[PDB]
C-alpha cells in the first residue's frame, strides 16, 4: 500500500449545520479544540450547512448543471473554515486554502499546532454527473484527504449523537435507531439518509489507510476529545480497510 | 414538483435523502456553452509524436473554428507516465500522483497554444472557465490541459495508485459541465478495435458500440480511460462521444463536419 | 496652479498638507472609461429569486450590450446576511465579515455569468480591471462581483460590526473610479418612496430626489446602503444615479435608454 | 465590542519616510527591531514615503483619478516591507503579502518572531473619491488592521518626534509646538497638516480596541523600544476608545 | 541530422554536451508571433515626463494598432532608480534589486493601460503570455510591464548591485522568444550619438551600427542596457533595433511605417 | 559586497538524473537527509533529469523557441520537487513554490527544518537566445538563490562521483579523469562535456559570496552528509570568490 505521508496527523471534520448553530455551538465547540492543542497535531474542516442549500434552491432554479453547483456549496465550507479560523487565531490557528492543503500542510502543521481548511474536495465544474446534486461534499473530501495522507484518523463532528436507521430529525423520526458501529458497505447497501455523503461510503471502499471514521455529537462537550482518543462515543463507521 | 417543494427539502432533509435528490431531477436543465464541441489531442497519441502529428492538427483547428468553437484540452503521454512509475514506486498516494500528470498536460497545452498563438487561441486555465467565454466568442477556441483538478483529492482506482480519472475524463467532464454539443476524442487509431490494434493482428473496427456493449465485450479499458465510460453512462448533456484517428489528415475536420469518421461511443 | 508648484507642494509636504490637497484638486481629469454604464443586480432583490427575476434580465442584458457597454455587478443577499448572523454572533470584527459576504457576491457573479457565458460576456474579477478594458471593447459587457475589496480593512460602522460598504458602495465606486457615464441598481421596487414600500401601506414615489433631501426625509438607510450617498457627494465623475426595479420586463432596457423609469437621485 | 483576534500583537508602523533616509536610518532601526524579536509578537508595517510622491506626481499630470493613485501609492510601501525584511531575513522575518496578513497572520507569527507586509490598505480601485490624493494610506492601515486584530498597541514610527502645532519641517516651523498628548477628535478639528493620515483620526472614532497610539521618532534609536512598553517617549494619540 | 538522432543526443548525453547542443542547433525554427512588433515605452525618457509625452504616444499607439500589432512593454524609471540607491545603500544584492524595479515597470504599465483602456488594451503580466494572444487578435495591442521575471535569480553585473537585465533587455528578450518582426525603443533623444547628447556638446547623430561598432566606438553603455547589445547579437529571430525619439509627434507611428527616424542597430 | 541575507543557510541541488532512478535512489537519499535536518537548516532544491529531454525532443520537434523550452523544462524539476518533498512530509518538509523561495524563505526555514523547491530559475520565455537548449538550469539557478542568499554553502548531488576529464558514461569514457578540485574558470575554458550547466561556471564568475562548490555522487550514502561538514568526498568548484 502506499506510505502514510502524515501518520500523525488527526483530521477533524466539523458539520456545515454544527457551525450553522452559531455561537451557542461554536463556541463551546472553540473551547474544546483550544484543549485539543497541545495533544494532537490537527487538520480541521468545515462543511458547508444551510447557506449551500440556499445557493443550490437558487441555482437549481436558474438550471445550473452539478458542476456549476459544486463550488458554490464549496463557498460556504471556505466561509465557515474561516469563521472558525478566526475564533483560533490568537492560539495561532489559521485558514489555509486547498493548494497548501494539497502540497504545503507538513510545513504548516510544522508551525503551528492546527490549520482549518474547507472540507470540500475542489471538484468544481469536474464535478461528476448524475445527480443535480454534486456528490463529493465535505465528508467526502475530508475522508480522501485524510486517507491520502495516511493520517491517524478522521473524526466527524455532527448535530447528531451518530447515525441511525432514519432521519432522527425527519419525518420517520419515530422509528429511528442508533447505530454504534456500522460498516461502510453496510450503509452503502441500505437506502435512505445518512448524516455522511454517500460518496463518503464510496471512497472508503477504495481507502488504503482509515480503518474506521466515527460521527460524533459535536453539540456535546466532550465527544470529540474522547473520539479522537479512540474512545466509543458516537457511531464508528468501518471503513474495509483491514488493519495489519 | 415546485420550486417550493424543492426548497422545502433543500432546507429540512440531508442531501442523502432520496426524495430531496428526487425533486433536484426535476429541475431545468441549463447548457451553459450548447453550440461548442470539446476536443481531447492526445499526449501519447498525438502531442508526443511531436511535428508530423501535431502540425496538421494545428491546420485544422485553425480552419475549423471559422465554422465550429472549440474548446481543445491536452493529453499528457509519456512523460506523466514516467512521473507515474517514479512516484508509485516510492509508494506515493493517486492524489499525489494526479498533479504531476497535470504537469504534463500543461506543458502540452503551453506546446499547442503556442502553435495556435498566432491565429489568437488562447491557452486557458483553472477547473473552469474565466477566459472561456470571451475566447470562444471571439477567436471561436481556446486550448486547456486536460486533467481533472482533484489532485489530493482524486479518488483512487480499486487497486494502485494510478489516478483513474486523467485527461479523457477531465476533458469529458468539461464537455458534459458545459452542456457542449459533442465531445471528440482524437488518438492513434481510426476508432475502437475488438482488440488493440497495436497488439493484436486481426482486430476488426466497430463503427458504433454502447458502453453496455463494450463493457460485454471485455473492452472497458481500451481506447478511452475505463471511468470516462461510467461517467458517459451518467452524463446530462454528452451521451456520446466519437473517438478519431488524428493522424489521418483532415480527419477531425471532418469529425466536425458530421462525417461519421472513428468510432461513435454512446451512453447507451 | 502649475504642474512645478504641484510637484514641489508634492515631495515638500505632507500629504495631509491644505495646500498640496488644493493643488492636487487642480489636476487633468481623465476618464478611464467614459462610456460605459455600470449596472448593480441586486442579490436579495432580484438573484436570490431565481430565474422568474433573472431570466429577463439576461435577456435585457444580452439585448443591451448591441448598443450599450455594460459593467454588471453581482449583490450578495440572503446568505451574507446569514453569514453576517453568525459571526456577529460570534464577536467577529466588521473586516472579517466583509471577506465573508464577499463570497455571497461572488457566488452570484457565477451564477449570473454562466447565464451569459454563451453570449461571449465573461465574469471578472480584481480590485480594478485587468480584463475589463478587452471585454467592453469586445463583447460590451462583463460580469464582476459588488463587494468592496477592503476585506480585514474595511471601516466599520459607527456601531455593530456589519459591513458599512457593501456591493451598492463597491458598484459605485467602480463606476467613479473608472469615470461611467452612468450608474443603474437594479432593485425590487420600483425606486424611491417616502417609506419602506414593503412595510408601508401608502408610501408615496419619489421620481427625482438629491442626496440632502433624502437625508432631511429620514431617507439616509433606505433603498440604497447609507454609505453610497455620502460617496456620491464627494464623488467627481457619477453625480447621480438611477434607481429602477429589475423585476418589470424591459425596466433596464428602457433605463439604458434614457428613459425616466424609477428614481433619479442626484449628488445636489 | 468584537473579540480580539491576536490580543498579544504588537503592531508597528514605519514611515515611508524613514525608509526613505536609507542606512543610515534603517541600520539602527534593524538592529533595534532585532534586539525587540525575542520581547514582542510584531507585525511590522511600512509606509510609502517619497517615491509615492512622485508617482502621485506623474498620475496627476496624467489626469488619472484617486482609484488610480491609490494601489501605485500602495506599491511603494510594498517595497519598503520588502527593503526591511530582507534585512530581518537572517532572523527570520519575511515579507506576507495583504491577503496573507489578513487571513493567515496567525500561522505566520507562531512560525517566526515577525513579519513585515505593506501599511496600505487594499482599497485600490476602490478608494473613497472627494480628494485627488488618495485618503487610505499607510497610517490609516496600520490602524485598521491593529484594530481590527484587537492587536496590544500600534506604534507609529515616524522622522520627527511626534505631533506638532505646526509642520515642524514647514514654512511656519518656528511656530511648532511639540504636542506630548492629543486626542483623535481634537487633532480632528483642527486644520493644517500633520504627520498621520488625517482619515487616521476618522477610523479612530470608530475604533472598537486601540485606545491609544503612540507616535515616536524612530530615528532616536530606543524610542521604539521604550514606546512598545508603554513609556511616553513621543506624542500619544487617544483614539476615544474608553478603557474597561 | 535527423530528430532520431537529435533524441539520441538528448537521452544519452548531458545538455552541455557539443554534439547535442549542435543537434538542437539545426531543429526547425518557429515564430510564435512573427507579425507583431514589440515596442519599450521609456520610464524615464517618456513616461516619467508624465502628460506632455504620454498623451501624444497614447494617440499614437491608437492610430498605429489599425494597420500593426504591437506589444507596448514599459520601463520603469526614477522611482526605480530611487529604490536601488536605498537597497544598494544597505547592501542588498541584485537579486533584491530585480524585484524592486519591476514594481516600478508595473506602475508605470498601470498608467499607461488605463490611458488606453477605453480604446479595448489591456494590460497583461507574467513572463510569458496568458492575454497576449487573444488580445492582439481582437484589439491588435497589449500593455505589459518590461522587467525580466529572474527576481532573486537575476544575474548580477561583474560590479555593483544594479541589475543588469532591467527593462530594455526585457522587452527586447519578448520580441526575440516571440519571433516578432520588429523590435522598437522609444526613448528622449532621437537615437545614438558618438556621445551622451545631454552631456556632450557636439556629438554626432549615428543612423545605423552595428553592435561590434558600438563597442569598438566606445558606446557599450549609451543609449540601450550594454547587456541587450550582447542579447542582440545571440538572438535568432530579431537581429536588428530601432531606437526611436518618442518625444517627436508622430515618430513612432513613422517607424512602424517602415521610415528610418532614429538609429538601427543592428547585431551584425 | 552585498550582505548575506541567510548565512546560516545550507542549499542542496538534487539532480534530476539522481530522482530519475526511482525509490532505488530516492529512499537511501531521503533517509539521508532526515539525519540532516536536526543538524543544518536546508533549502533543498530538485533538477528535472529525463523528463525534460523529452520535452525539448517534441518541443524542438515543433520548433519552439529556447523561451518555450525553458519553463517546459522547469515543470520536471518542480515536478521531482514535490516528489521529494512528499517523502520528507511526515519530517514536516513542504516543497514551496518561486515566489515563496524568493520572498518568504526566512519564514519557512523558521517554521520547519528544510524546504524543497524547484532549482531551476524562472527566466521562462526571458531566458536568453543563443543556444536552443535552456542555457540557465538547475545548477544555475541553485547556485544564483545561494549565493544571493549569501548562503553557507552549496551542495550538488550528481549520479556520479564528480567532474571527470570525459563524460563517464559517454563514448570516451576510458579517458575520463575524475578531478578531485577544480576551478569554474578552468572548467570554463575547457570544451567538453560537464556534469553540471555551463552557466554555472559564468554565475559563479559574477558571484559574491559562495567560494566552493561540491559536486558529490548522491548514490554513495553518506557523501552529501560529509560534503555538508565541509569533508572532500567529490569535486571541489572554486568559484574564484576570495575569501576573507
Ligand atoms: N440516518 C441518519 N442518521 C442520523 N442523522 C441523519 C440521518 N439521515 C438524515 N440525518 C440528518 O442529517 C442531519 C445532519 O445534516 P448534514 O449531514 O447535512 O449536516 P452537516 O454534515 O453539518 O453538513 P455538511 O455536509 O455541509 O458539513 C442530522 O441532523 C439529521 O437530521
Ligand atoms: N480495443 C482498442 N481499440 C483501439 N485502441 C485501443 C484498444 N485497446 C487499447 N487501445 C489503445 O489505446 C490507445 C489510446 O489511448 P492512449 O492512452 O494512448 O491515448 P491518449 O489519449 O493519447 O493518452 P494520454 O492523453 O493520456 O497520453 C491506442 O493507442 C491503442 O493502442
Ligand atoms: N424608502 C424606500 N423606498 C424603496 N425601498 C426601500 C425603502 N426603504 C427600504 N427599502 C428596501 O430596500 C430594499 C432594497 O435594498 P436591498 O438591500 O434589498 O437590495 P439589494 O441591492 O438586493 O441588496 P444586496 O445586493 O445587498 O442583497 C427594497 O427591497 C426595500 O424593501
Ligand atoms: N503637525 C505636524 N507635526 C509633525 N510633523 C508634521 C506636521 N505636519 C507635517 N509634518 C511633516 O510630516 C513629515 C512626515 O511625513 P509623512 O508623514 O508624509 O511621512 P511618513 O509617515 O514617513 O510616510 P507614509 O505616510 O508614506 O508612511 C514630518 O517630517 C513633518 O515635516
Ligand atoms: N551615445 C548616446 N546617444 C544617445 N543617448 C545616450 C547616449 N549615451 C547615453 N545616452 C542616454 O541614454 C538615455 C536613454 O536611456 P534611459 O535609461 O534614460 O532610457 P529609458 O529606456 O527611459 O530607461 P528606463 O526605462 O530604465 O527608465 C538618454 O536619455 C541619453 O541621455
Ligand atoms: N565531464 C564530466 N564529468 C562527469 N560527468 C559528466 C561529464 N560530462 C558529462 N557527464 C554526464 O553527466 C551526467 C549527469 O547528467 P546531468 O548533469 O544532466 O544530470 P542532473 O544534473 O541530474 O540533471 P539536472 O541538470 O536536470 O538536475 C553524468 O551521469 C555523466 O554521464
Ligand atoms: O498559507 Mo501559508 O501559512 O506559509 O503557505
Ligand atoms: O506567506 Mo506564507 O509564509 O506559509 O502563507
Ligand atoms: O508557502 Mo507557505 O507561504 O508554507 O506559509
Ligand atoms: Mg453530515
Ligand atoms: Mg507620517
Ligand atoms: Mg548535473
Ligand atoms: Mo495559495
Ligand atoms: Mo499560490
Ligand atoms: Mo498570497
Ligand atoms: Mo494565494
Ligand atoms: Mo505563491
Ligand atoms: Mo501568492
Amino acid at each position: 500500500r502506499p506510505i502514510r505521508l502524515l501518520p500523525w496527523l488527526q483530521v477533524v471534520k466539523i458539520g456545515g449545520r454544527v457551525m450553522d448553530r452559531g455561537a451557542d455551538a461554536i463556541l463551546p465547540l472553540v473551547e474544546e479544540l483550544r484543549k485539543l492543542l497541545p495533544e494532537h497535531r490537527l487538520l480541521i474542516l468545515t462543511g458547508a450547512g444551510v447557506r449551500a442549500r440556499h445557493v443550490f434552491s437558487v441555482g437549481l432554479d436558474l438550471g445550473l448543471p452539478v458542476g456549476s453547483l459544486a463550488p458554490l456549496a464549496a463557498s460556504e465550507a471556505g466561509q465557515n473554515g474561516h469563521i472558525l479560523a478566526a475564533m483560533l487565531a490568537s492560539e495561532g490557528v489559521s485558514y489555509v486554502e486547498h493548494p497548501t492543503v494539497a502540497d504545503q500542510l507538513a510545513i504548516h502543521l510544522s508551525a503551528t499546532r492546527a490549520v482549518v481548511g474547507s472540507a470540500f474536495p475542489p471538484y468544481a465544474h469536474h464535478e461528476f454527473p448524475g445527480s443535480r446534486i454534486p456528490p463529493h461534499r465535505a465528508d467526502t473530501g475530508a475522508f480522501l484527504l485524510a486517507d491520502a495522507f495516511g493520517a491517524a484518523g478522521l473524526t466527524i463532528v455532527e448535530n447528531v449523537d451518530g447515525i441511525y436507521t432514519a432521519d432522527p430529525n425527519g419525518p420517520d423520526r419515530g422509528q429511528a435507531r442508533f447505530l454504534p458501529e456500522t460498516s461502510a458497505t453496510d450503509l452503502a447497501k441500505s437506502e435512505g439518509p445518512l448524516p455522511v455523503d454517500r460518496a463518503l461510503l464510496d471512497v472508503m471502499a477504495t481507502a488504503r489507510h482509515i480503518e474506521r471514521v466515527q460521527v460524533v455529537n459535536g453539540l456535546v462537550p466532550g465527544r470529540l476529545t474522547a473520539a479522537l482518543r479512540g474512545e466509543h462515543v458516537g457511531t464508528l463507521i468501518r471503513t474495509g480497510v483491514r488493519p495489519a | 414538483n415546485s420550486t417550493a417543494e424543492l426548497e422545502e427539502l433543500l432546507m429540512q432533509r440531508s442531501l442523502t435523502d432520496p426524495q430531496l435528490q428526487a425533486a433536484a431531477a426535476a429541475a431545468a436543465d441549463f447548457r451553459i456553452l450548447p453550440d461548442a464541441t470539446v476536443i481531447k489531442i492526445g499526449g501519447q497519441s498525438v502531442i508526443d509524436r511531436g511535428r508530423a502529428a501535431v502540425y496538421p492538427l494545428v491546420d485544422e483547428i485553425v480552419a475549423a473554428r471559422k465554422n465550429h468553437k472549440l474548446l481543445i484540452g491536452t493529453g499528457a503521454g509519456t512523460r506523466a507516465r514516467h512521473l507515474y512509475s517514479i512516484a508509485a514506486g516510492l509508494g506515493l498516494p493517486a492524489g499525489v500522483l494526479a498533479q504531476l500528470g497535470s504537469s504534463v498536460a500543461d506543458q502540452n497545452a503551453a506546446m499547442l497554444g503556442q502553435l495556435l498563438a498566432k491565429h489568437g487561441i488562447p491557452v486557458v486555465g483553472g477547473a473552469g472557465l474565466s477566459a472561456v467565454p470571451l475566447s470562444l466568442a471571439e477567436v471561436n477556441a481556446v486550448v486547456f490541459s486536460g486533467m481533472p483538478p482533484y489532485k489530493l483529492w482524486m479518488r483512487p482506482a480499486a487497486e494502485g495508485v494510478i489516478p483513474p480519472y486523467r485527461t479523457d475524463a477531465g476533458c469529458f467532464l468539461l464537455a458534459e459541465q458545459f452542456g457542449c454539443k459533442q465531445m471528440i476524442f482524437v488518438k492513434d487509431e481510426d476508432g475502437l478495435y475488438t482488440a488493440n490494434p497495436k497488439t493484436s493482428k486481426d482486430a476488426t473496427f466497430i463503427p458504433r458500440i454502447s458502453v453496455d456493449e463494450m463493457k460485454a465485450k471485455g473492452l472497458h479499458d481500451s481506447i478511452l480511460e475505463f471511468p470516462v465510460l461510467d461517467l458517459l453512462q451518467s452524463a446530462q448533456h454528452v451521451r456520446e462521444v466519437q473517438v478519431v484517428n488524428g493522424l489521418v489528415p483532415g480527419n477531425l475536420t471532418r469529425a466536425l463536419a458530421g462525417e461519421h469518421v472513428g468510432t461513435i461511443i454512446t451512453a447507451s
